[PDB]
């Protein structure tokens, strides 16, 4: 269960990994095969926003829907 | 804006 304080103290090089491990299973529940791709897309967003998404299903849904729209337009 | 070319996260490296 991730706070901003715990994430920011981790080495910048492992922060995205910590967020990914938490985001991927949440996304996989919506998109069972596209979860890795969508997670990769979302990981480019600021960590502050990503932390909010982990705690708020509605914010995560809206970002996932945005990634899927983008993928739909690229084949 | 999100990037459609962002890499697949968590894909295992095997042969």
């Amino acid at each position: 269960p991730l706070t901003a304080s715990m994430l920011a103290s981790a080495p910048p090089q492992e922060q995205k990994q910590m967020l990914g491990e938490r985001l991927f299973p949440l996304i996989q529940a919506m998109h069972p095969t596209l979860a890795g791709k969508i997670t990769g897309m979302l990981l480019e967003i600021d960590n502050s926003e990503l932390l909010h998404m982990l705690e708020s299903p509605e914010s995560l849904r809206s970002k996932v829907d945005e990634a899927v729209a983008v993928l739909q337009a690229h084949q | 804006e999100l990037n459609p070319n962002a890499e697949v996260w968590g894909a295992p490296v095997l042969h």
